[PDB]
């Protein structure tokens, strides 16, 4: 949580959505909360990710 | 359960992976695929928490996170006239997971990009000589590149001794060093 983590440009002309790093951190899933787990869009998106073998972690 | 109220991102983004080769006969095109696309903060977190962290990745693999209409290839029209700010981590002592995450947050958060967007995507490369972070820009406009590079330096928490190099895609010496 160094200063850059609160930085974000203000009064953007050509963009609508900007977030500082700490604002994005604040939206991360929290300890012991099922809001993400129970969200059916989130659940389906995670299920659409590749199986573990895809990443070829075994190659080191 | 119920849907969370999502927080939109300014553009959609796609995560790509380059796999390491397992056979002498695999080409680059065989080794790269787009994995998943997203346009909310919450979808981003769910992806990041369910794919391997950087410290898990094998040698000669890459994560690429690019705007959904740009391929992570310099041939792409959006990249071909541009380049990348590059940083190499000589050493495994840095927390590559947090450096990568901070970079991603800065990118999807639109914090270090110019208002008139220059950033097309960002690439994590796992390499024997040392791992690399690359921030891909659409142009070589010097003044916008300097502001992006300085902010990238702050995101990565480098001291003056640590150096970012900008490489125009049309090659291999750097044209700017910070
Ligand atoms: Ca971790």
């Amino acid at each position: 949580t160094d200063p850059i983590t609160n930085y974000k440009p203000m009064d953007l002309q050509y963009k609508t959505y900007a977030y500082s790093m700490n604002e994005l951190y604040h939206l991360k899933p929290s300890l012991a909360s099922a809001s993400y787990e129970e969200d059916p869009l989130i659940s389906e998106l995670v299920r659409s990710l590749p199986k573990r073998k895809f990443w070829r972690l075994r190659m080191g | 359960g119920p849907h969370m109220v999502k927080h939109p991102l300014n553009t959609a983004w796609t995560l790509w992976y380059t796999k390491p080769a397992v056979d002498k006969s695999e080409s680059w095109s065989d080794l790269l695929r787009p994995v998943t696309s997203f346009q909310t903060v919450e979808e981003f977190w769910a992806i990041i928490q369910n794919i391997p962290e950087p410290h898990e990745l094998p040698l000669k693999s890459d994560y690429h996170v690019f705007r959904n209409d740009v391929r992570p290839e310099w041939e792409d029209e959006a990249n071909a006239k541009g380049g990348k700010w590059s940083f190499q981590l000589r050493g495994k002592g840095a927390d590559i997971d947090e450096l990568w995450l901070r970079t991603l947050l800065a990118v999807i958060g639109e914090t270090i990009d110019e208002d008139d967007s220059q950033i097309n995507g960002v690439v994590l490369s796992i390499r024997k000589g040392g791992n690399k972070f690359a921030l891909w820009t659409a142009s070589e406009d010097k003044e916008p590149l300097l502001r992006i590079g300085g902010k990238f330096k702050q995101v990565l928490a480098l001291t003056d001794d640590g150096h970012l190099e900008f490489f125009p895609h049309s090659s291999p010496q750097p044209s700017i060093t910070l």
